[PDB]
C-alpha cells in the first residue's frame, strides 16, 4: 500500500504531477490513512517507517 | 563471474540510471547498501536474490572499525564473483562518491582477473545543486570529508562553493562511533574561522530519500553548527566568503583586462 | 505551465534516470541540447514535440557571445511555460552542472510565478570518477571553468584531485571562439606551474557518448598540455602533487596523536 | 546503427553480451562491415558520417 505508492509515485512523472497539483487527494486515492498522509504533510520520516514495518557512512576520513 | 557497481540515487525508485536498473533487474545476486525499507523492498521487487551489506555494520553497542566493515562488504561481494556469479553492487547515490567498497571492490576483482566496472549513479552533491540551485562552476567547487579536513593539512578557496561531507562524524577519530559531539565541532569551527567568519552563513543539506519528502536545507551561523542538529546523511555546504577577484597577473600575460572580459 | 530541466547524462539512453525519462515522455514541448544526432533520435522517438536549442548558437563563422546565445535559449524556453506548455528541458549530463540556461530558466519561470524545479542527472564529473576509478573523497575533490581559474584569484589544494572544466576555451575571453591557443594553454602551464611540476602527470578525460565507444584518458605531462588535441568535451584532471599530511595544529587541539587515527 | 545502439545503451543483457563478443553482436543486428570498422577502430565519426548525423558549451567563467 503505502510502499508501492511511494515507488510507483517517485517513477511515474505523470502521477508525480498530479501528485503535485493535489497531494491529499491522490494519496487518498491510493488509500493512504489519515495519519499516513498526517505524517507527510507534518514530514515525519520517521511515523512513515513505522506505520511500513520494522548505517550510511562507507568511508573514512583518516586516509 | 563478473561485478557491476551501480548507484541507485537518494530519490526512491526513480533517481537511478536505466542502464543501472537493467543491471540489477538481470543480476545473479545483488549487494545492496540502501538508505531506508522503502528502498530495500523496491529493490527486492526487481530482483528477490538480495544481500543486505548493512549487516556488517556495528551490531549491538559493538566496537567495531568501519574499516573492518568495508573489509568484510568487499570480501562478500569477491566471494559471489569468485563463486561465478554476475553480481551486481547497488549503493546509494554515486557508488563511487565517498564510497571505498566499490572501489575496492573494483580493485581487487580485477587483481583476481575478474570483470568489473563501475557505472555512474546521482551523488548527494549533484542532487544539493539542483535542489539548491547552485552551478559548482559559479565561483567553483570543493569537496572534503570533514574529518579528514581537520586530521590533515587542506587550505580551502573561500570563493567557492564548499562541501565538508560526512559532517556528523566531523573530529571521530576512531572510526567506531557513528556520530560526534559538539566539542569536535566547535574545534571544526575555529579551524574554518582562519578563512570564514563566524557569522558566516552556512546550510545543513540533507537530499530527501522519498518523493513525497522534501530536503532539508538549514540556513545558519557557522558559530552555531555545533549546537545544530546533524545525521549521518548531513552534509555541510559553506558557501563563498568572498567574490573573484581579478587575476591581473595573468590578464597581462595574456594581453587584457577586465573591460575586455566578454 | 510549468517548467522541469532533467539531465540525460553522457550516456545514449541508458545514463537518464527513470523518473527524467518519464517527465521527457509526458512533457508538452522540449527543448533539447544533446551531444549528437544518435541521442537527438532517441529524443524524438520518445517525444516528437522538440526543439533544438543548439539553434541559438553562432551560425556560420558569425561573431556572437555566448551570453546572447544563453539567453536566447532561456527566452525560447520560457516562451513556451508562458503559453502553458508543461515544458521539459533535456541537458546532457547534469542540467545545473556548469549550465546556466537551466538555472537562468528556473529563476525566472519562478519570478513569474510558474513552477520550475531541476531533475539532477548524471555530470561529465560523475563519469569520470568511474571510468578513472577515483573518489572525490579520497584526498578531496576541487572543480574550476578552466578560464575562471586564469582570470580570478583561485587556490587550489595540491593535495586534492582538480579538475579544470572546459580546458579547450581556456584563455578565451571574447566568449565568440569555440576553441583556445597553445599560447594561452602555456600560460596556464606557467600558472599551474606554481603548485604543479612540469613533469606532474595530468590527465586528459573525455567520457563516452555511445555504448560502443571508449572514454578518452590521455596521460601526459603538464608541460605538454599546449599541444594536446583538446575538444570542447575536454576535461583536465589534474592528480595530487602532495600526499596528505597531518594536521598536528588540530590534532593537539583534539587531544590525539597520528597513531590514534583508526 | 541509432536503432542498435538505442537498445545496447539501455540493454544491460544486451550490453553484457555485446562485451563478451563486439563483432558478434554488431553482426546479429545487421551492421555492415565498414561500420562495424568503424566501431573497433574508434572512429565515431565516420559512425555519425554513416549515420547521416553530421555547441555542448552552457556556460562561461568572465564573472
Ligand atoms: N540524502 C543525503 N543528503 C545529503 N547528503 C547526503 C545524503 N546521503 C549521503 N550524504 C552525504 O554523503 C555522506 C555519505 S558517503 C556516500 C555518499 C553517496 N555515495 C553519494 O553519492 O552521495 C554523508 O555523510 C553525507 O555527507
Ligand atoms: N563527454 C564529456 N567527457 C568529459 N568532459 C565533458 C564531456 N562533456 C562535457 N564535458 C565537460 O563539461 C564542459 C561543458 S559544461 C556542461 C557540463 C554538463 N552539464 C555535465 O553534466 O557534465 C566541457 O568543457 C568539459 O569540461
Amino acid at each position: 500500500g503505502l510502499s508501492d505508492f511511494f515507488t510507483q509515485l517517485g517513477q511515474d512523472a505523470q502521477l508525480m504531477e498530479d501528485y503535485k497539483q493535489n497531494p491529499e487527494a491522490v494519496m487518498r486515492a491510493h488509500g493512504l490513512t489519515d495519519e499516513q498522509i498526517n505524517a507527510v504533510m507534518t514530514g515525519d520520516m520517521e511515523k512513515l517507517k513505522t506505520l511500513s514495518g520494522d548505517a550510511l557512512v562507507i568511508s573514512h576520513g583518516n586516509g | 563471474g563478473s561485478l557491476v557497481c551501480v548507484g541507485t540515487g537518494l530519490q526512491l525508485a526513480g533517481q537511478i540510471s536505466v542502464l543501472s536498473r537493467s543491471y540489477i533487474e538481470h543480476a545473479d545476486i545483488v549487494f545492496s547498501l540502501l538508505p531506508d525499507g522503502f528502498s530495500q523492498r523496491w529493490l527486492t521487487k526487481l530482483n528477490p536474490n538480495v544481500i543486505n551489506l548493512q549487516q556488517f555494520y556495528a551490531q549491538n553497542g559493538e566496537v567495531k572499525n568501519r574499516r573492518d566493515t568495508y573489509e568484510q562488504m568487499v570480501n562478500a561481494i569477491l566471494d559471489a564473483v569468485r563463486a561465478g556469479k554476475k553480481t551486481v553492487c547497488a549503493l546509494y547515490g554515486h557508488p563511487g562518491v565517498f564510497a571505498c567498497v566499490s572501489h575496492m571492490a573494483i580493485t581487487r576483482a580485477k587483481a583476481e582477473g575478474f570483470s568489473a566496472k563501475m557505472e555512474p549513479g546521482i551523488s548527494a552533491e549533484a542532487c544539493l545543486w539542483a535542489d539548491l540551485g547552485i552551478d559548482p562552476g559559479n565561483s567553483g567547487h570543493q569537496s572534503f570529508e570533514a574529518s579528514q579536513f581537520m586530521f590533515f593539512n587542506h587550505v580551502p578557496d573561500p570563493t567557492t562553493h564548499l562541501l565538508l561531507w560526512q559532517i556528523a562524524i566531523a573530529g571521530e577519530h576512531t572510526l567506531t562511533q557513528f556520530h560526534t559531539s559538539s566539542d569536535r565541532l566547535q574545534i571544526l569551527v575555529e579551524q574554518l574561522n582562519q578563512w570564514y567568519p563566524l557569522d558566516h552563513e552556512v546550510v545543513i543539506y540533507e537530499a530527501a530519500n522519498l518523493p513525497i519528502q522534501a530536503p532539508r536545507i538549514e540556513r545558519l551561523p557557522l558559530a552555531n553548527l555545533p549546537q545544530a542538529h546533524l545525521m549521518p546523511i548531513s552534509t555541510l555546504l559553506i558557501p563563498p566568503a568572498k567574490k573573484l577577484e581579478y587575476n591581473y597577473a595573468i590578464l597581462a600575460k595574456l594581453g587584457i583586462g577586465p573591460e575586455d572580459l566578454g
